């Protein structure tokens, strides 16, 4: 969170490496903790409003486990297009809200 | 003769069916709803029988409502026009030009 | 439906009946066996019921295998 | 015009989409008072229709053998009947007192819930729910008047600690009197805007009722509902409607209205303590009020809204010409001097007419000449209809 | 036990009435047919296209019980039939209220979820289930017969062109009842609220009602007309109650223009049917004082009052803030009298021997009503003789009928 505030919207290379490093180093059970939700925000904060500079970052989020990957993929993608109004991105967002799950899998 | 006999036996059962209320239509509503005033029991919002056209349910019309569902099922003959009733109590003598002199 | 596209983006005239044949009371008047068959009914086949069939030939008798009751 | 063909194409699609959205969501009826389906909890409503039985409103009259373990309650079920019933097992015996409305079921009529006292719907509508858009900054020349008004009707509720420590009982009543247009209702509107307690606006003509004793009833229920609040403010605008002095003209002249005034006097200062109610009355005819109503303990403070002085008139001119498109050197002190004895209402009209002359001349800025003509039209030309000369004798 | 506490602030209904509901699409600017408007128009369409797809997907996998037509059908089952009409006495809680049926029996019933809760106010007509009496709807109150009396459904056919000589009077009355609505920017750029009230006073027949009729013809606002004598009621408090209800209809039909014609007739005429004497009239006036300028915030209501006796009014009634403008209607002069004769003889066919100059000096204190009365009686005289052309003899016998005898 803090490093995200210092490097908000800057796409700082150094913080991206370590935030990604921490995210995949944590365990499957460790990512279950809701405090783990903050690590994606730090990565998301760095790319606040940058736009399409995340496909490299989003590719890195592929390797991490579920359902944390789905949450991390959604969050950082959102902060990428903050204040952009890109309806195509909002189109994806509503599709994620479309499919309901009978909580743990629907945290994203 | 047989139908006359049959109608008589069924009449005894039919007479035991509860009678219909008499109400006055305030205003017709959407979805075949009507605002009526049952004589002693105030106002109701009622459904309309499938054999009664909602366009014929005019305001200030006398209607018959079912016992339990209060459903508008018959358009009773219209009551006395309030203007007519007002002119009965005033009772101004009717006149023509032939009965006026000078 | 997929995602919405945003701004940018010949009854036969006959039917053969095996033996035994479930024949209606009305089928009897219209049901008649083929001419070329080796069996010919003794009484008219429109009467119905159990009918004994004359054998024109003396070939191997192809019978109907009995079925056990349920 | 090049996009005219395409704009209508997308406008019609939006309308078609909007209608199609209403087909699935549902925006209709609204004449049987149906809420939009987003708030529809059908599953809960089905449960309420069975789990929660309906309760008939009844008033407890007497408790029989309250000391014993079999306390029996006599209830008056409005126009239905009277029943001797026992209390339900899901409410406490000490929660039901004689003379209090209760909710009873339809089967055994056992009391299921106590209910608030019955209040006339007209009396319920008297409490202010949306505060006015007027602050004390919109009242000019009433500096001493406001401080006296605030320290009785605002300060005790805002900072009650400063009065309990010194053993001080602040006044619970203020009478605002003055000629029409002097700011009596304007100050009360500022009070309601600033107040945090319940504010009830009562016009004296609202207390005049067709039937005998009905006007006094509304005064009783008004103070009954004011007492259901920790701190309350009742505003009696134009109290001269019901506050007139008692008299005997042989016939029963104003006998009914005098009873309403007698009820109001009783609630203000009678055998029972009034409560935390701080009343506030405004009238342009204070000479007509009864001596009992004009007595301390009912109207402790008598704040006079006299016509503004030169400093006050210049202040009211500044208030009303604040948002105007005035010129450079509008001599507002001179304009205040051209209307010696003029209410703040005339000053506002002078400001309105001054800009009204500018609109007449298709001019965007109001000059000093426009104000000079406005003073002539309002203060001078309209002096035939001036209510001031007749009403200073009354105040 | 503890009393239930509402979550809604207050006991009154929402002030907004008759809105666009959920059809309140964002206001797209500019109205000019340009790409920016096209881009904004597509922008609204894009979200709707998302909205259509999203809502359809949910309802597709929604249970058969939970469907838009099924839930509506379930609402009718919950409401039942018949639907009793009651009165809201008190809102005890958000989902609980005290209601009274037509027989006067009160019940402590539950407000169901589908009820429009922001239409709930004490004294309102509520719809209750027949069996359990639970609140199941709110009856949209029909237009009161009292509303129909005030409202002028069809604008009068009298225009400003049919008024002659009242050029200043039209100009002053337009600026307080017409200009603020047609061009409200003039008042906003100046920072002045429009002149609050207006009173039209003068001798009888001078055109006070006529100018109000011309105002009603060219107004986009609701026009309510009440004669001052109609405020004298047969029961105590009804007069004040009626003045209170008249401006309540004005509030609902905002913007509105209330025309209190013959306001002086409320006090200059004494009727034995008025139980309270001058004292009830005073209370009726005090209600009128509050409505014009009082504690309650006034919406877009412009008040026009007319009187031929302005000296008999309470001076506090027409004080500034209540009635800002006092427009006088003098008896016409020679130039105006000629115009009035031309106005009322325009559709006439006249004889070559008739002259309006001689008809000008029929009487020194000649009003427009007398001028019009001369014409209609002159035409009636021509009608008696089975003629379409009005002669000077017809006008001569016209003057001796209306002005004299
Ligand atoms: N002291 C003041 N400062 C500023 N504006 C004022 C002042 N006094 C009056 N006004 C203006 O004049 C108007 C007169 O209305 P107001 O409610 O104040 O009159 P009032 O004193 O209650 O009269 P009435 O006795 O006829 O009820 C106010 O709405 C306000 O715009
Ligand atoms: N200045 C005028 N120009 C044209 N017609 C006029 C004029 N003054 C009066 N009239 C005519 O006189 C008729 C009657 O007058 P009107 O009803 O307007 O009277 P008023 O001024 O309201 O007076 P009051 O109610 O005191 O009798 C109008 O219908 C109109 O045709
Ligand atoms: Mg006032
Ligand atoms: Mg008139």
């Amino acid at each position: 969170l803090a490093c995200g505030m210092i490097a908000v919207g800057s796409c700082n290379g150094d913080v991206t490496s370590t935030i990604l490093q921490t995210i995949m180093e944590k365990s499957e059970t460790e990512l279950k903790d809701t405090y783990a939700r903050w690590l994606p925000l730090g990565l998301g904060l760095n790319h606040l409003g940058k736009g399409e500079a995340i496909e490299a970052i989003l590719a890195a989020l592929e390797v991490v486990s579920e359902p944390f990957r789905s949450f991390a993929n959604t969050l950082v993608d959102v902060c990428a297009y903050a204040g952009s109004g890109n309806v195509l991105k909002v189109q994806q967002l509503l599709h994620i809200c479309s499919e309901h799950f009978d909580a743990d899998m629907g945290a994203h | 003769l047989n139908a006359k006999v049959r109608l008589l036996r069924e009449e005894l059962q039919l007479l035991q069916e509860q009678g219909s209320y008499v109400g006055e239509v305030v205003r017709a509503m959407d979805k075949k709803k009507v605002l009526v005033k049952v004589h002693p029991e105030g106002k109701f919002v009622v459904d309309v029988d499938k054999n009664i056209d909602i366009n014929d349910v005019t305001p200030n019309c006398r209607v018959a409502l079912r016992n339990d569902s209060y459903t508008l099922h018959k358009i009773l003959p219209n009551k006395v026009d309030p203007l007519v009733s007002l002119m009965m109590v005033e009772k101004v003598p009717d006149s023509t030009y032939e009965m006026i002199g000078g | 439906v997929s995602t919405a596209v945003l701004s940018i983006t010949p009854e036969p005239n006959f039917q053969l009946l095996d033996n035994p044949a479930r024949v209606m009371p009305a089928q009897l008047k219209v049901l008649t066996m083929p001419e070329t068959c080796r069996y010919q009914p003794f009484k008219p086949l429109s009467i119905g019921g159990i009918i004994i069939l004359k054998d024109t030939s003396e070939d191997i008798e192809e019978l109907v295998e009995p079925v056990a009751a349920h | 015009s090049t996009y005219s063909r395409q704009i209508k194409q997308v406008e019609d699609d939006i309308q078609q989409l909007l209608k199609k959205i209403n087909e699935l969501t549902g925006i209709k009826e609204s004449d049987t008072g149906l809420a939009p389906p987003a708030l529809w909890d059908l599953a809960a409503d089905k449960q309420t229709l069975q789990s929660e039985q309906p309760l008939q409103v009844a008033r407890c009259t007497k408790i029989i053998n309250a000391d014993s373990e079999d306390p029996k309650y006599i209830i008056n079920v409005k126009q239905f009947a009277k029943f001797v019933v026992d209390l339900s097992d899901q409410v406490a015996p000490t929660d039901i007192e004689e003379g209090m409305r209760v909710g009873v079921d339809r089967n055994k009529y056992q009391i299921h819930i106590p209910l608030p006292p019955k209040i006339d719907p007209t009396v319920t509508m008297m409490q202010v729910e949306e505060k006015p858009d007027v602050t004390y900054s919109d009242v000019g020349g009433c500096k001493e008047q406001i401080e006296k008004l605030r320290e009785v009707v605002e300060t005790p509720l805002l900072h009650p600690e400063r009065f309990v420590n010194l053993g001080i009982e602040p006044p619970k009543g203020v009478l605002l009197f003055g000629p029409p247009g002097t700011g009596k209702t304007l100050c009360a509107r500022a009070v309601a805007n600033r107040t945090d307690a319940c504010f009830i606006r009562v016009i004296g003509s609202e207390l005049v009722q067709k039937y005998v004793g009905e006007g006094a009833r509304m005064v009783r229920e008004l103070f009954e509902m004011a007492r259901t609040k920790k701190a309350c403010l009742i505003f009696f605008d134009e109290i001269d409607a019901i506050g007139g002095a008692r008299f005997d003209d042989g016939a029963g002249g104003d006998n009914e209205v005098q009873r309403t005034m007698l009820e109001l006097i009783n609630q203000l200062d009678g055998f029972d303590p009034r409560g935390n109610i701080k009343v506030l009355m405004a009238t342009n005819r204070p000479d007509t009020l009864d001596p009992a109503l004009m007595r301390p303990g009912r109207l402790d403070r008598k704040i006079e809204f006299s016509l503004p002085d030169l400093e006050g008139r210049t202040h009211i001119f500044k208030i009303h010409a604040r948002s105007m498109s005035v010129e450079r050197d509008i001599r507002f002190e001179l304009l205040a001097r051209l209307c010696p004895n003029s209410t703040g209402a005339e000053i506002r009209s002078v400001c309105t007419e001054a800009g009204m002359f500018a609109i007449r001349a298709r001019r965007k800025i109001a000059t000093e000449k426009d104000f000079l003509e406005a003073v002539n039209k309002v203060i001078k030309s309209y002096a035939k209809f001036s209510a001031t000369p007749r009403y200073m004798t009354y105040n | 036990y503890e009393p239930p506490v509402p979550t809604r602030v207050g006991k009154k209904k929402k002030k907004t009435k008759g809105p666009d509901a959920a059809s309140k699409l964002p206001l797209v600017t500019p109205h000019t047919q340009c790409r920016l408007k096209l881009l904004k128009l597509e922008r609204i369409k894009d979200y709707l296209l998302m909205e259509e797809e999203f809502i359809r997907n949910q309802e597709q996998m929604k249970p058969l019980e939970e469907k838009q037509e099924e839930e509506r059908s379930k609402v009718d089952d919950l409401r039942g039939t018949p639907m009793s009409v009651g009165t809201l006495e008190e809102i005890i809680d958000d989902n609980h209220a005290i209601v009274s049926t037509s027989v006067g029996s009160e019940h402590y019933v539950s407000i169901l979820s589908f009820v429009d809760k922001d239409l709930l106010e004490p004294g309102c007509s509520v719809l209750l289930n027949h069996k359990v009496h639970a609140v199941i709807g709110v009856l949209m109150d029909d237009t009161d017969p009292l509303v129909t009396v005030m409202k002028v459904e069809k604008a009068p056919q009298e225009t400003y062109a049919d008024i002659g000589g009242l050029d200043n009077q039209i100009q002053e009355i337009k600026e307080s009842v017409e200009l603020p609505l047609t061009h409200p920017e003039y008042y906003e750029e100046m920072g002045i609220k429009p002149p609050k009230g207006v009173i039209l006073y003068g001798p009888p027949g001078t055109g006070k009602t006529l100018l109000a009729k011309a105002v009603a013809n060219q107004t986009s606002a609701t026009f309510l007309r009440v004669v001052g004598s109609e405020l004298i009621q047969k029961y105590l408090g009804d007069g004040p109650k009626l003045v209170r209800e008249l401006f309540r209809v004005a509030e609902e039909h905002a913007p509105s223009i209330v025309f209190i014609d013959e306001i002086d007739a409320i006090g200059t005429k004494r009727y034995d049917s008025n139980s309270g004497g001058e004292r009830e009239i005073q209370r009726t006036m005090l209600e009128l004082l509050n409505q014009l300028d009082g504690f309650d915030s006034r919406g877009d209501v412009k008040v026009i009052m007319a009187t031929n006796r302005i000296e008999t009014l309470d001076p506090a009634l027409i004080r500034p803030g209540r009635i800002d403008r006092k427009i006088e209607f003098p008896l016409p002069d020679e130039k105006t009298k000629k115009r009035i004769f031309q106005i009322h003889t325009s559709r006439m066919t006249l004889a070559d021997d008739v002259t309006l100059d001689d008809l000008i000096m029929a009487k020194d204190d000649l009003s427009g009503a007398d001028i019009k009365a001369i014409c209609t009686e002159a035409g009636l005289m021509a009608l008696r003789e089975r003629r379409m052309k009005v002669t000077n003899e017809d006008f001569k016998k016209s003057k001796e009928n209306v002005l004299y005898k």
